[PDB]
């Protein structure tokens, strides 16, 4: 059992879940028709990748999934893509108008009328499941919908399944490849109202990415393509935890434990090594010291922040493929003598470690080289706060002086939730000072 | 007591700020060759750089930036703008400009000629604005203030000098017309006070005659060259970190054309003051620029900009 | 989704037609309404502005406006007046003879109705309408007063949709009608209340630009023209073509307008290459569309479309080195205030083009301008009778002048704003 179900909201949320199921049904031998042959038991079974896919009768592997968009254009090239077939049509959700860059739009006024549909099709989803786990939430913070209707079903979802974990990927805005002046507004508005629904939370900084694709596989111009399918890679090394078994597997749950201390301070940060090319991959093998080494380089986290000016509260490591404790242990060995790896004093110093066996997967005509090894790191670090400071200060300086704020207000919005929401990241930033300070 | 020297007999400037000091009671003046000092106002020509700074027990303060005349040397200005990405060949503001060594109207300087035909070469402005009555060409004096922080400040009294003739596009010959330094036009004096023009008065010119102010029209591009020109160098000039510190007063001068549009000059690293100012001012150095190293017991506009992108 | 377009009076139906002809060429659309193009993209998002009649023939969701009949015949003789449905053209007998009030108030109130049955059929079979945009000028009698009463009735009937104008702005140098000040400042009265954005097209500019640059001794309507269409284009370009981008016109103003009464635009065109080039031309007071200096205010906003084959590296680079440069020159309390767009398809006649639109302070010397006009003859009072005589009082014109006044001045308070 143990099942988990997906939920895309927005463009950027649904084009990364087209990225994910794409690779996870690589990884595990899916056809687009949805037959897997390997599998012999039809129609059902407790395999590890049954957490993810539920099995008909005839033979088709179905994604425990929902997409979900306020207009069609998006979702409606899944309708017509190559995996048109993976899904059921119910399971494919628009509306005809979008919130046009406006929270208040998608938590409100449009949002208000397509809710109740959204959470019955979930519904349904939940009662084919014999020991569901929880959810996986897929959305940008700077979208109309991916801010607004998120932080809508976000509350509806704890009313209707209680304490049932929750976990996000949230994607953070960059002026880079931005699109929009009021995206700090929606930011803030949609991380208050989360705050106190969402377990744990995986920000990607669309800048970090950016700059991963530009210096590592030579691309001068990427796209949202080549973004998707990186981001992809993260996703599948935390979730291979929970679809593949294995002796030395850890389970993602037990990880959670330990990256989170109290309840406001559940935000990782990510790191992925090695992102090469295949023509720097070419007589270049890469050993598990040469990737554990780059999970301590700051150009190839997640997140932009310098981890070496905070203090860690937690660090793990989950590799995957062609890996022995041997080698691991003295990796780590190696960087403890060697980085500056300072620890709060309330917490120990540690490091957990996964590995899965099952190698490393890319996808026909991809900007990655295929590798024999790789390995992500999942860090609890004070420095992740000035991400929010970032962010923050652009709030204030457009709210000092109330620019575009006639916007929310005409969709019934007021005032006031824009200072309290304001004045709970103040907190949040005070909390992450306070978690650093030394014992007495 | 603070104590100082003074080392350039000819600045009206720092003659007026240096009376100030004693005035005070608080500072002592020192013969120019005692070597604890606090302040140096230092001479024009090879100030001694090197033995500032080495004086235990002394904070030490000099009125010039080291490499200022890098931007204060026509030469070496045209090298500046045209070789710095930050302002670059393309720069919109500076005249188009070529350096030459021993409407295609042109200007050659570093004893000035006009022509067409025939040190830097500079294209000359053939359109410019025209004060009415008299069809007379002007120049804007603007002073700045940098401190040993960097803060650049803007005084907010700036002057025109005007021609007090008319202009003629057929005689480049005849320097009258064409040149308003104060010493070539002393019909000197007959519309305003030694050809000096005052902001209360253009202002109100540009009110009455093009339905616009000062401020919008002109000032803003103002403001952007100056802050634009100083950020430039500050990396090669800034005492942040140094053993000495420095502050410098700096004299802009701009060219208005007939739609409105500001273009630079010349930067001058020793100016001189109008007259009616100088109380005012020297007042104002004294206050931002020296009190605030070693202090006792606005007239300024702050340039500062940071637009996030 | 679908857009509908109006036209009304002499100047409105002028541009309105030049517009139809250039982008049915760019979408390959005869004047019969059959496509005969070579290229997949040119039907994609073709609905946004044509409907499909039976036989596959697309026919422009288009209104056409005017007391006086004749512009009609004129429209119809042109090369694609066939393509504009017939029950489409709602004309009068009358005239408003430069008066406003007349357009507002009395002839045009009369046909108004008759201008809304039109409306609404079309409206009622949009899959999902957007908004509307209307062409005309603000100088004469028709498009100005009985424009801003259509631009009235629609906010009632559709007060959640997007009203947007390409507004004809009067110039001595090209009319000279002497009563031109009082209907721009009335029209622009009601304009600052009902609209979400409106494009301030300068018969100043467009006549300074034929006769400097380009070298047209004695510009006629045409020539304005010629420029307006291609501006007019080039504005609507993101919407048009399949690209990159996933937009309406709500998110476009959620995105250029951040104080509502602040909504007038300077448009921009270059050339009148390379990217640098473009970059540097369309930013040049030269090239604008209104006759302001925008190194005499500060930005707000812009929106910046380039369109033809180059590379997007180059294009990005080029845009942050201008906003680098000229940093004074936008305000700082609004971050990322600087968009982009690149279309592949170039225009007709070129391989490069940009088109500019600036949400600019500067806007104000536009304003004063007209400003100016009007007090010269409130001080005398001089043709009031003409619009007394229709009922009006004094009163509404002194409230009139009063709002562009403060306008003016809500421009120069953001202007003068800091973030310390
Ligand atoms: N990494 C990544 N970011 C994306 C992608 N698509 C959009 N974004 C980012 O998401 C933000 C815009 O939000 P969208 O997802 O496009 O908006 P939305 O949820 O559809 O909301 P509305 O369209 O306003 O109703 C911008 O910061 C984009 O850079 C994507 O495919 N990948
Ligand atoms: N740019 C441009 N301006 C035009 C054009 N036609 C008219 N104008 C301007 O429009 C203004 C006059 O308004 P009109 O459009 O003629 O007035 P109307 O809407 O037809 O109303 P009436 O003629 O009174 O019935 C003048 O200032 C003209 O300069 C045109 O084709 N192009
Ligand atoms: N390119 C140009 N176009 C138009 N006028 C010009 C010009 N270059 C110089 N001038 C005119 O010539 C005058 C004097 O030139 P110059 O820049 O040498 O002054 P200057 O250095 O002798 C005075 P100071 O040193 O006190 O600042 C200027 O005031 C200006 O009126
Ligand atoms: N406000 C606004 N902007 C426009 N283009 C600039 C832009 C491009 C890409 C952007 C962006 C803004 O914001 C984020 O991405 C066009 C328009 C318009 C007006 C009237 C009729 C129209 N028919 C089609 C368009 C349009 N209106
Ligand atoms: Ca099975
Ligand atoms: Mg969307
Ligand atoms: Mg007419």
């Amino acid at each position: 059992m143990r099942e988990c179900i997906s939920i895309h909201v927005g463009q950027a949320g649904v084009q990364i879940g087209n990225a994910c199921w794409e690779l996870y049904c690589l990884e595990h031998g899916i056809q687009p028709d949805g037959q897997m042959p390997s599998d012999k038991t039809i129609g059902g079974g407790d395999d590890s990748f049954n957490t993810f896919f539920s099995e008909t009768g005839a033979g088709k592997h179905v994604p425990r999934a929902v997409f979900v968009d306020l207009e069609p254009t998006v979702i409606d090239e899944v309708r017509t893509g190559t995996y048109r077939q993976l899904f059921h049509p119910e399971q494919l959700i628009t509306g005809k108008e979008d919130a046009a860059n406006n929270y208040a739009r998608g938590h409100y006024t449009i949002g208000k009328e397509i809710i109740d549909l959204v959470l019955d099709r979930i519904r349904k989803l939940a009662d084919q499941c014999t020991g569901l786990q929880g959810f996986l939430v897929f959305h940008s913070f700077g979208g109309g919908t991916g801010s607004g209707f998120t932080s809508l079903l976000m509350e509806r979802l704890s009313v209707d399944y209680g304490k049932k974990s929750k976990l996000e990927f949230s994607i953070y805005p960059a002026p880079q490849v931005s699109t929009a002046v009021v995206e700090p507004y929606n930011s803030i508005l949609t991380t208050h109202t989360t705050l106190e629904h969402s377990d744990c939370a995986f920000m990607v900084d669309n800048e970090a990415i950016y700059d991963i694709c530009r210096r590592n596989l030579d691309i001068e111009r990427p796209t949202y393509t080549n973004l998707n399918r990186l981001i992809s890679q993260i996703v599948s090394s935390i979730t291979a935890s929970l679809r593949f078994d294995g002796a030395l597997n850890v389970d993602l749950t037990e990880f959670q434990t330990n990256l989170v201390p109290y309840p406001r301070i559940h935000f990782p940060l990510a790191t992925y090594a090695p992102v090469i090319s295949a023509e720097k991959a070419y007589h270049e093998q890469l050993s598990v010291a040469e990737i554990t080494n780059a999970c301590f380089e700051p150009a190839n986290q997640m997140v932009k922040c310098d981890p070496r000016h905070g203090k860690y509260m937690a660090c793990c490591l989950l590799y995957r493929g062609d890996v022995v404790p041997k080698d691991v242990n003295a990796a780590i060995a190696t960087i403890k003598t060697k980085r500056s790896i300072q620890f709060v004093d309330w917490c120990p110093t540690g490091f957990k470690v996964g590995i899965n066996y099952q190698p490393p997967t890319v996808v026909p005509g991809g900007d990655l080289a295929k590798v024999q090894r790789a390995v992500c790191m999942l860090s609890n670090t004070t420095a992740i706060a000035e991400a929010w400071a970032r962010l923050d200060h652009k709030f204030d300086l457009m709210y000092a002086k109330r620019a575009f704020v006639h916007w929310y207000v005409g969709e019934g919005m007021e005032e006031g939730e824009f200072s309290e929401a304001r004045e709970d990241m103040a907190a949040l930033e005070k909390d992450y000072e306070e978690v650093g300070v030394d014992s007495v | 007591m603070y104590t100082f020297v003074v080392r350039d007999e000819n600045s009206s400037v720092y003659a007026e700020v240096s009376r100030l000091l004693l005035a005070t009671g608080q500072w002592k003046r020192l013969r120019k060759d005692n070597p604890r000092f606090n302040l140096m106002l230092g001479e024009r020509n090879r100030l001694p750089f090197g033995r500032l700074g080495h004086e235990p027990g002394l904070v030490q303060l000099v009125n010039y930036y080291r490499g200022a005349d890098k931007l204060c040397r026509k030469a070496s200005l045209v090298k500046l703008i045209k070789t710095s990405p930050e302002l670059s060949e393309s720069c919109t503001w500076f005249p188009e400009s070529y350096v030459i060594y021993p409407g295609n109207v042109w200007i050659a300087k570093s004893g000035i000629l006009i022509s067409s035909e025939a040190h830097v070469i500079q294209k000359y402005l053939e359109k410019p604005l025209l004060l009415e009555p008299g069809h007379r060409k002007f120049d804007i004096r603007s002073w700045v203030l940098v401190d040993h922080l960097y803060n650049i400040y803007l005084y907010r009294e700036g002057v025109l000098r005007t021609s007090s003739e008319p202009y003629n596009s057929a005689n480049f010959q005849d320097k009258t017309c064409h040149l308003t330094n104060h010493c070539i036009q002393k019909n000197y004096g007959r519309y305003e006070e030694g050809n000096e023009m005052f902001f209360e008065e253009f202002n109100q010119y540009l009110m009455d005659a093009l339905n616009t102010t000062l401020e919008n029209s002109i000032l803003l591009q103002i403001k952007h060259i100056i802050r634009s020109c100083l950020m430039c160098i500050e990396p090669a000039i800034s005492t942040k970190h140094l053993h000495y510190q420095s502050f410098q007063l700096f004299g802009f001068d701009f060219m208005v054309d007939e739609e409105l549009k500001v273009w630079l000059i010349e930067v001058n690293g020793a100016p001189a003051c109008a007259q009616k100012l100088y109380a005012e001012l020297c007042q104002g150095i004294v206050d931002v620029a020296i009190s605030s190293v070693f202090p006792l017991a606005s007239i300024f506009i702050k340039l500062h900009h940071h637009h996030h992108h | 989704r679908e857009i509908v377009h109006i036209q009304a009076g002499q100047c409105g139906n002028q541009i309105g037609a030049k517009f139809w002809e250039v982008i049915s060429d760019e979408h390959g659309i005869d004047p019969t309404g059959s496509y005969h193009g070579d290229s997949d993209l040119q039907l994609e998002r073709i609905n946004v502005y044509y409907n499909e009649a039976a036989g596959n023939k697309y026919v422009p969701r288009a209104i056409l406006v005017d007391l006086e009949p004749g512009t009609m015949d004129s429209v119809r003789s042109g090369p694609f007046g066939q393509i504009f449905r017939p029950d489409n053209f709602v004309f009068g007998q009358s005239g408003a003879g430069n008066n406003w009030a007349k357009g507002h108030y009395t002839e045009g109130a009369e046909l108004v109705d008759s201008v809304l049955d039109v409306v609404r059929k079309e409206s009622e079979s949009c899959d999902c309408l957007q908004g509307f945009q209307l062409t005309h000028s603000l100088g004469g009698g028709t498009g100005s007063g009985m424009g801003t009463l259509l631009i009235s009735k629609i906010r009632e009937e559709y007060p959640d949709r997007i009203m947007n104008t390409f507004s004809v702005v009067p110039s001595p140098k090209v009319s000279d009608t002497v009563v031109e000040p009082y209907n721009a400042t009335l029209s622009v009265h009601q304009l600052v209340e009902n609209t979400d954005e409106t494009y301030c097209i300068d018969n100043e500019a467009l006549y300074d630009i034929c006769f400097r640059t380009l070298k047209l001794t004695t510009p006629t309507y045409g020539d304005l023209n010629h420029l307006v269409s291609a501006t007019m284009s080039g504005v609507t370009t993101c919407l048009r073509f399949p690209g990159q981008l996933n937009a309406d016109l709500r998110k476009l103003a959620v995105n250029m307008v951040p104080f509502p009464r602040l909504h007038f635009f300077m448009p921009g065109f270059a050339p009148l290459l390379t990217v640098p080039e473009l970059t540097q031309q369309m930013f040049d007071a030269k090239n604008m569309m209104a006759a302001c200096d925008p190194r005499h205010g500060r930005y707000l906003t812009v929106a910046a479309v380039f369109r033809g084959r180059m590379s997007m590296k180059e294009v990005d680079e080029q845009m942050l080195n201008v906003q680098n440069k000229n940093s004074s020159y936008f305000v700082e309390w609004i971050p990322n205030n600087v968009k982009t767009a690149v279309c592949d398809i170039p225009p007709r006649g070129l391989k490069m083009s940009a088109t500019f639109i600036g949400n600019s302070t500067a806007i104000q010397e536009l304003f004063k301008r007209i400003s100016e006009q009007f007090t010269a003859m409130f001080r005398r009072k001089a043709f009031l009778h003409w619009y007394t005589g229709e009922g009006m009082d004094e009163m509404e014109f002194t409230e009139a002048e009063s709002n562009m006044n403060d306008l003016v001045s809500e421009y120069q308070q953001y202007q003068d704003a800091t973030a310390d």
